[PDB]
């Protein structure tokens, strides 16, 4: 108790260093204690309502309330206080801090999560400031990552409406990221056909920005794989073709953001193929068509995706093997530094595709390796993949050479 | 972040001592 | 022939080949046919519709539009191409604006492309744009027109010089915008108060 009284005393001092220290100590003790939490909640209410406190100290004071999750009534009182705060202090910094603190409080105390989501959606649709909107996006992302099931159909409807209405690319990208994160959980089932989410996802998958397209096609992939409703079977072609468009867009951009979007698209089509084999055939076809004209890193990621496709789904078609062999031939004299990983990934897809034994094409592969590689480690990894997939004669040749 | 292939063997962020020496041996 | 296969397919792999060719040409441009394809499809669209058949195959139509927009934004200095691009977009949207077409993803794609292209140019005058915006708010509707006008005014303020203000009129316009809660409000305020010393405090 004496420590608590010391914290409470120093909070109303004059020296700003002592006041900041008191705020930090109050944070820690309110994290630990319970009675101290409600006492400090009352003091912070009457202090923020007071006029002596400067703006910066008010900013520092608000996140103390994130520890008021010790009991229901205390959390509700803190919620009323935060509502008062956002009403009567509408400038950017403290609405930012206060609604983020409310998000954390709702995350800790699960009772008030629906109204918190409703408030966040309200601030997303109404408030004009870009920064407040972006914080709303981040907080909804956190809540989606931490409690997707609590989301209602109305919240998803509001979020989709907000995504449709807003013209800014960054806000659209962020809220579609939130929607994509929601789509990879049971939130789709709770949501349920043609609706706002489907129209939004279709519209965004053809958007100019790479990230928006990636998140839209991921929403389409999740909605197609999760449920087998008739409209979903109708729109599953749209997801595939949009995925192909994203693939051709990212096949030569050669930037880290492009690499991330390409990884997202390839993972999406791997999951879709795991869900839809009859779509997987066309997925394989477009992958092979774009393999030849893609860049080196794009080819590496494409080969990883195709290896996953082939490994999970057995009937890939030996017609693949010709295209892979042709691609392997031309890549033999492509580069020196990034050629190594492309070679090992290409050899991996060759071995996975060859469900049966090999032929003189193996002679071509080993001749290309001996002529161009001159590295050994890549030879070792190719032999390791050969032994993995059962092409043991190729492994014997490579190990003997190595 | 997500990974394109889960059973990919080329992931070498974690290299054990055996593979560490093996790579350094012949590179 | 290019127009023939287009008008034959819709009412398949060659579209993919066209997309590959477009991507390879874009790669050559960035590291170093679109005009011909755009002209051919515009000439086909002049003749009697193609847009109706494209609507049922929007999944294949939209990537071509996205590739064309990437080509356009890739070379902003190449004038003329953007003008023809915007003209084709406006014409095909106008032909598609009938309510009986059951507008969908292609409609939204064309609308956003047209809006982005229209925002790419400046406006004639700040005062005229403000007056037209005030008239639109007096009409209380046409929020697409309102969005186009405010984007044009923001672009003009970003580029051009400050003109006659009429602070009562500016306050009335901002009051109307706050009444309708336009998404561009923060951008508009930033455009106004980053220049035009002719008083912001009073407003």
């Amino acid at each position: 108790k004496n420590a608590h009284h010391s914290i409470r005393q120093s909070l109303d001092s004059h020296d700003n260093v002592e006041v900041e220290a008191a705020v930090f100590a109050a944070a820690n003790f309110s994290a630990q204690s319970k009675d101290f939490a409600v006492g400090i909640c009352n003091k912070i209410s009457e202090m923020i309502q007071g006029l002596a406190t400067p703006v910066d100290l008010k900013l520092k004071l608000i996140p103390i309330l994130q520890h008021m999750h010790h009991d229901a009534i205390l959390a509700s009182s803190a919620r009323q206080l935060l509502q008062q705060l956002v009403t009567s202090y509408p400038s950017t910094k403290m609405v930012i801090v206060s609604l983020h603190t409310f998000t954390l409080l709702a995350a800790s105390s699960l009772v008030d999560t629906p109204k918190q989501i409703q408030l966040l959606l309200q601030y997303l649709k109404n408030d004009p400031r870009k920064a407040v909107k972006r914080l709303a996006i981040q907080d909804l992302k956190l809540l989606a990552n931490k409690t997707p099931h609590t989301w209602s159909r109305e919240n998803i409807q509001a979020l989709c409406e907000c995504a449709l209405q807003t013209p800014y690319d960054s806000l659209k990208l962020g809220m579609l990221s939130v929607l994509s994160t929601l789509s990879g959980t049971i939130a789709i089932k709770h949501y349920f056909r043609s609706s706002d989410l489907v129209k939004l996802a279709q519209e965004c998958c053809y958007h100019n920005n790479r990230g928006i397209a990636a998140h839209g096609v991921r929403v389409l992939t999740n909605i197609t794989v999760s449920c087998q409703e008739k409209d979903l079977l109708a729109l599953e072609q749209d997801a595939v073709f949009g995925l192909e468009s994203l693939l051709v867009l990212c096949s030569q951009d050669d930037s880290p953001g492009a690499q991330a979007t390409l990884k997202i698209a390839l993972n999406c089509m791997v999951k879709l193929a795991k869900g839809r084999p009859h779509l997987s055939q066309s997925v394989v076809e477009t992958l092979l068509t774009q393999l030849h004209s893609a860049q080196d890193a794009a080819r590496i990621l494409m080969c990883h995706c195709l290896a996953a496709i082939a490994m999970q789904l057995p009937v890939l078609g030996d017609g693949m093997l010709g295209d892979l062999m042709e691609l392997y031939k031309v890549i033999g004299r492509s580069a020196t530094d990034k050629q190594q990983e492309l070679l090992v990934s290409l050899a991996t897809v060759i071995f996975v595709a060859s469900q049966k034994a090999l032929s003189v094409e193996s002679k071509a592969v080993i001749k290309q390796q001996l002529e161009s590689v001159s590295n050994g480690w890549t030879v070792y990894r190719i032999a390791r993949q050969a032994s993995r997939m059962g092409n043991h004669d190729m492994a014997k040749e490579l190990y003997q050479s190595l | 972040d997500v990974s394109v292939w889960e059973e990919n063997w080329e992931d070498d962020i974690v290299q054990d001592d055996f593979n560490q020496q093996l790579r350094l041996e012949m590179e | 022939d290019l127009a023939g296969m287009f008008l034959q397919i819709f009412p398949r792999p060659v579209a993919l080949a066209l997309q590959q060719a477009l991507g390879q040409e874009l790669a050559r441009v960035v590291q170093g046919i679109t005009v011909r394809v755009l002209q051919a499809l515009a000439t086909l669209l002049s003749s009697p519709a193609l847009v109706m058949s494209m609507h049922r195959s929007h999944f294949l139509a939209c990537p071509l539009l996205r590739q064309l927009c990437q080509y356009q934004r890739c070379v902003p200095q190449d004038t003329g191409f953007s003008s023809l691009f915007l003209k084709v977009l406006l014409q095909m949207l106008q032909w598609l604006d009938s309510p009986g077409v059951e507008g969908g993803p292609l409609r939204a794609q064309l609308r956003m492309l047209a809006s982005q292209a229209s925002a790419g140019r400046r406006l004639s005058d700040v005062r005229g744009g403000l007056l037209r915006l005030a008239e639109a708010l007096a009409f209380r509707q046409d929020l697409e027109v309102v969005s186009s006008t405010v984007r044009a005014v923001i672009a003009t303020l970003r580029s051009g010089e400050q003109c006659s203000v009429e602070p009562d009129l500016i306050s009335k316009v901002l009051q109307g915008l706050i009444e309708v809660r336009s998404p561009h409000l923060e951008e508009l305020l930033t455009a106004f108060f980053s220049a035009t010393a002719d008083k912001p405090v009073v407003v």
